[PDB]
C-alpha cells in the first residue's frame, strides 16, 4: 500500500470520526447560545475541548504522510489543511505565551470601560455605551471624547501586548516556511499545481492594489461630497481641502460611513422604502419571513429547507427567563443538520437578514456532499459574498412589489435611486479604503517594513493618504489605534471584506445577466430565474474542493477578482456625484489636521 | 394452520448492527404477505423478481428474514449489484436476488439525545463480501505494512465504526430498520405457502 493509499485510508478514518465529534461540539455550542446557563457553558467547553484535542492528534498523524509522494489532488488538499501546524510549530512555552497574549487582548477589548470625567462610576463599555455615541451623536466634543478615550484608556493597554504578538506570530509563520505572518494570511488565496488556475501569495497584494486604483475615483467623489455635506453641518470643524476627522464617520473607526446618511442624504424629502409598516399591517411573524425567504431560493431552482431546519432553528427570541445570544448566525452542524439562530422581529432589516443567513445555509447544503475538510466556501470571502447578493435581489422594488409588501402604486424615480445608491455607497464604498489601508498597514508591520517606533506615525500617514481621514488628536507611539478595532486585537484577517465586496458584485452581475435582467444592475432581482440559480449552484457545491479561481469562473466566467461590476453597480451614483462636485474640491491634502 | 412469526421480526425491541445482521429462518407456517404491503407503514418496499401486488399464493421451501439497521442514505445499497460501504463490507445482495427489501424510519426508537451508539457497521475490509455473507470479526485492520499486534496504531485501525443516532440528524443520517425477505425454491418440500 502506497503512501497515497494509506492516506486515503487515514482520511477515511478521520472523516467519519471528525464528523461525529464536530457534531457533538456544534450541538453543545447551540444549547448554550440558545440557553445561556452555567451548565451549558461547561458542556460547550468540554465538548469543544474534545474536538480541539482530536484535531491536534490527527494533525500530528497526518504529518506522517509526506505530501511529496501524493498525486491525487483532492487528497493532498485534505492532507495539507490538516497538516497546517499553526501555533503548534512553536515551543510549548512560546505557544503558551502567544495564547495568553491573545486572551488578554480579547479581554481588554471586551471589558474595556471608559468613565466620564467627574464621575468614576458612570462608566461605559464599547458596546453599547461608546458605540451608541459614535453612531447617533452629532455633538463634536462628545464624539471626540469617545473616540480618544477608547483609544487612550484601552488602546494603550494593547500596545505592549501587540508588540510581543507580532514577534511571536512572525516566529510561528517563519517556522511554517512563510515570509511573515501577513504572508501567512495571504495563504488563504494560494493555489498550486493547477495549470491555468494558479495564484500566488504575492499575487494577492498586486491584485488588491491594482483593483483599488480603479475604486479611487468613485471614492474621491464620494469623499468630496461627504466632506461638502459635513462642511455645511460643521462649518468651523472641516477644511474644504483637508481630510475628514476620524471621529465624525458614523462609528468608532470610520469603518462604515452608513450613519452619515442623515446629513449627506441627497434628497431628504423622498422617504425610504420601509416595508416594515406593511409587515405589521399583514400580521407577519418570524415564520412568515423565513417562508418568504424559502420561496425566493425555490423560485430559482434551489432545494427547500429541511424539516430539521424548521424544527430545530431558533427564529424567535426565547424571551422570558431563557436567555440567548441574539446575533444572527447560520449553523452547519454537519450530518444533515442545518439551523439558523436569530431573534427575529417583524422589520424590513430582519427580513433582509433572513435572506442573507439562509444563503449561508444553501451554501452549506450544496457542498455538504463534499468531504469534511472541503465543506467551506472557496475562500474566506466566498461565504460572506453569497450571503450578501441575496439581500440585494430581495430588497429591490421589483421584488418587494412582487411579494405584496410594496405598493404597485410606487414607482422608482431617479431621486430615490440616488438616495439608495448613496446609502449603499456609504456602507459598501467607504469601507473599501478603510479595509485596504488597515490590512496594508498590518502586512507592512509583519514584513518588517515599519519600525516599532514609527507604528502610529505610519498608521496615520496612511489614513490621511489612502483613506482621506485625519486623526483629531495627535498620537505618539504609546497608542495602538489599529488594535482598538475588534478584528485587529482578536487576530482576524481583514482583507476578506475587500475581496468579498468585489466578489459579491461579480456574482450579482453574472446572475442578473443569466436572469436576463434589463436596466441598471442595482434594480436587479434574480427571482423566478432557474438559469441564474443553476449558474450559482455549480459553484456552491464545489466547496473547497476546487481552487477559488475556478469556483469564481463557474459563476462569472473570469478567473480572477475584478472591480468593474462594483463600479457598474454604482455608475448612476458616480455620474451624479461628479455633477454635484463640479463646484467643489475633489481630493484631499494630507497635512491638514483639526488641531492646528 | 400456523401463522408465520413476522411480528417478531418487524416489531423487535432492538435490531442488530448491519455488520452483525440478524437472520431468522421461516418455515412451516402461513404468511398473509398482503398485510405487510397494504399497511401504510413502510418507506421502502421494492421487490426483485417476484411481484408484491398479490402474489401471496406461491409456495417456497424456506423464507429467510434478515434484519439490521442503517442510515437513510445507505438504503439504496440494499439492492442487487450495488456498491458502497454497506453493500461491500456489511450486507451484500447477489445479482440474481429474488425477494424483497422493506425499510422504515426508526428515529423515534433508535435515536437518543446525545447519540445512540448501539448500532455499528464495518468501515474497512480486505475484500468485498460474497452475497449474503456475514463478518463479525474485530481484527485490527492493517492499512500499512507493519503488523498491528492486535492494537490500534499508525495505519492500524479498528474496523467497525459507530453511527451515533441523534434525533436531530438529517433524514439522510437517521436510523432506518431494514428487513430483507429471501424466498428459497429448492427441489424440496415447499413448506411456506403463505396466503
Ligand atoms: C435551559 O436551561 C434551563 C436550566 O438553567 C432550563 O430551565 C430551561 O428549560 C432550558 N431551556 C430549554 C429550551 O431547554
Ligand atoms: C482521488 O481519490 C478518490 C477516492 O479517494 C477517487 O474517487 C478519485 O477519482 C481520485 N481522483 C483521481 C484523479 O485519481
Ligand atoms: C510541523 O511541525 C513539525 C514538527 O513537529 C515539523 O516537522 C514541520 O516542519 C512543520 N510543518 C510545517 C508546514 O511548518
Ligand atoms: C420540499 O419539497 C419536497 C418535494 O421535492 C416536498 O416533498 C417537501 O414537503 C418540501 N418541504 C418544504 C418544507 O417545502
Ligand atoms: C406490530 O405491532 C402492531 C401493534 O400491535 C401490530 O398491529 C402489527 O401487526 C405488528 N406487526 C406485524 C407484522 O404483525
Amino acid at each position: 500500500s502506497t503512501i497515497e493509499e494509506q492516506a486515503k485510508t487515514f482520511l477515511d478514518k478521520f472523516n467519519h470520526e471528525a464528523e461525529d465529534l464536530f457534531y457533538q461540539s456544534s450541538l453543545a455550542s447551540w444549547n448554550y447560545n440558545t440557553n445561556i446557563t452555567e451548565e451549558n457553558v461547561q458542556n460547550m467547553n468540554n465538548a469543544g475541548d474534545k474536538w480541539s484535542a482530536f484535531l491536534k492528534e490527527q494533525s500530528t498523524l497526518a504529518q506522517m504522510y509526506p505530501l511529496q509522494e501524493i498525486q491525487n489532488l483532492t487528497v493532498k488538499l485534505q492532507l495539507q489543511a490538516l497538516q497546517q501546524n499553526g501555533s503548534s510549530v512553536l515551543s510549548e512555552d512560546k505557544s503558551k505565551r502567544l495564547n495568553t497574549i491573545l486572551n488578554t487582548m480579547s479581554t481588554i477589548y471586551s471589558t474595556g470601560k471608559v468613565c466620564n470625567p467627574d464621575n468614576p462610576q458612570e462608566c461605559l463599555l464599547l458596546e453599547p455605551g461608546l458605540n451608541e455615541i459614535m453612531a447617533n451623536s452629532l455633538d463634536y466634543n462628545e464624539r471626540l471624547w469617545a473616540w480618544e478615550s477608547w483609544r487612550s484608556e484601552v488602546g494603550k493597554q494593547l500596545r505592549p501586548l501587540y508588540e510581543e504578538y507580532v514577534v511571536l506570530k512572525n516566529e510561528m509563520a517563519r517556522a511554517n516556511h512563510y515570509e511573515d505572518y501577513g504572508d501567512y494570511w495571504r495563504g488563504d488565496y494560494e493555489v498550486n499545481g493547477v495549470d491555468g488556475y494558479d495564484y500566488s501569495r504575492g499575487q494577492l497584494i498586486e491584485d488588491v492594489e491594482h483593483t483599488f486604483e480603479e475604486i479611487k475615483p468613485l471614492y474621491e467623489h464620494l469623499h468630496a461630497y461627504v466632506r461638502a455635506k459635513l462642511m455645511n453641518a460643521y462649518p468651523s470643524y472641516i477644511s474644504p481641502i483637508g481630510c475628514l476627522p476620524a471621529h465624525l464617520l458614523g462609528d468608532m473607526w470610520g469603518r462604515f460611513w452608513t450613519n452619515l446618511y442623515s446629513l449627506t442624504v441627497p434628497f431628504g424629502q423622498k422617504p425610504n422604502i420601509d416595508v416594515t409598516d406593511a409587515m405589521v399591517d399583514q400580521a407577519w411573524d418570524a415564520q412568515r419571513i423565513f417562508k418568504e425567504a424559502e420561496k425566493f431560493f425555490v423560485s430559482v431552482g434551489l432545494p427547500n429547507m429541511t424539516q430539521g431546519f424548521w424544527e430545530n432553528s431558533m427564529l424567535t427570541d426565547p424571551g422570558n427567563v431563557q436567555k440567548a445570544v441574539c446575533h444572527p448566525t447560520a449553523w452547519d452542524l454537519g450530518k444533515g443538520d442545518f439551523r439558523i439562530l436569530m431573534c427575529t422581529k417583524v422589520t424590513m432589516d430582519d427580513f433582509l437578514t433572513a435572506h442573507h443567513e439562509m444563503g449561508h445555509i444553501q451554501y452549506d447544503m450544496a457542498y455538504a456532499a463534499q468531504p469534511f475538510l472541503l465543506r467551506n466556501g472557496a475562500n474566506e470571502g466566498f461565504h460572506e459574498a453569497v450571503g450578501e447578493i441575496m439581500s440585494l435581489s430581495a430588497a429591490t422594488p421589483k421584488h418587494l412589489k412582487s411579494i405584496g409588501l410594496l405598493s404597485p402604486d410606487f414607482q422608482e424615480d431617479n431621486e430615490t435611486e440616488i438616495n439608495f445608491l448613496l446609502k449603499q455607497a456609504l456602507t459598501i464604498v467607504g469601507t473599501l479604503p478603510f479595509t485596504y489601508m488597515l490590512e496594508k498597514w498590518r502586512w507592512m508591520v509583519f514584513k518588517g517594513e515599519i519600525p516599532k517606533d514609527q507604528w502610529m506615525k505610519k498608521w496615520w500617514e496612511m489614513k490621511r493618504e489612502i483613506v482621506g481621514v485625519v486623526e483629531p488628536v495627535p498620537h505618539d507611539e504609546t497608542y495602538c489605534d489599529p488594535a482598538s478595532l475588534f478584528h485587529v486585537s482578536n487576530d482576524y484577517s481583514f482583507i476578506r471584506y475587500y475581496t468579498r465586496t468585489l466578489y459579491q458584485f461579480q456574482f450579482q452581475e453574472a446572475l442578473c445577466q443569466a436572469a436576463k435582467h434589463e436596466g441598471p444592475l442595482h434594480k436587479c432581482d434574480i427571482s423566478n430565474s432557474t438559469e441564474a440559480g443553476q449558474k450559482l449552484f455549480n459553484m456552491l457545491r464545489l466547496g473547497k474542493s476546487e481552487p477559488w479561481t475556478l469556483a469564481l469562473e463557474n459563476v462569472v466566467g473570469a478567473k480572477n477578482m475584478n472591480v468593474r461590476p462594483l463600479l457598474n453597480y454604482f455608475e448612476p451614483l458616480f455620474t451624479w456625484l461628479k455633477d454635484q462636485n463640479k463646484n467643489s474640491f475633489v481630493g484631499w491634502s494630507t497635512d491638514w489636521s483639526p488641531y492646528a | 394452520t400456523n401463522l408465520c412469526p413476522f411480528g417478531e421480526v418487524f416489531n423487535a425491541t432492538r435490531f442488530a448492527s448491519v455488520y452483525a445482521w440478524n437472520r431468522k429462518r421461516i418455515s412451516n407456517c402461513v404468511a398473509d404477505y398482503s398485510v405487510l404491503y397494504n399497511s401504510a407503514s413502510f418507506s421502502t418496499f421494492k421487490c426483485y423478481g417476484v411481484s408484491p401486488t398479490k402474489l401471496n399464493d406461491l409456495c417456497f421451501t424456506n423464507v429467510y428474514a434478515d434484519s439490521f439497521v442503517i442510515r437513510g442514505d445507505e438504503v439504496r445499497q440494499i439492492a442487487p449489484g450495488q456498491t458502497g460501504t454497506i453493500a461491500d463490507y456489511n450486507y451484500k445482495l447477489p445479482d440474481d436476488f429474488t425477494g424483497c427489501v422493506i425499510a422504515w424510519n426508526s428515529n423515534n426508537l433508535d435515536s437518543k439525545v446525545g447519540g445512540n451508539y448501539n448500532y455499528l457497521y464495518r468501515l474497512f475490509r480486505k475484500s468485498n463480501l460474497k452475497p449474503f455473507e456475514r463478518d463479525i470479526s474485530t481484527e485490527i485492520y492493517q492499512a500499512g505494512s507493519t503488523p498491528c499486534n492486535g492494537v490500534k496504531g499508525f495505519n492500524c485501525y479498528f474496523p467497525l465504526q459507530s453511527y451515533g443516532f441523534q434525533p436531530t440528524y438529517g433524514v439522510g443520517y437517521q436510523p432506518y430498520r431494514v428487513v430483507v425477505l429471501s424466498f428459497e425454491l429448492l427441489h424440496a418440500p415447499a413448506t411456506v405457502c403463505g396466503k
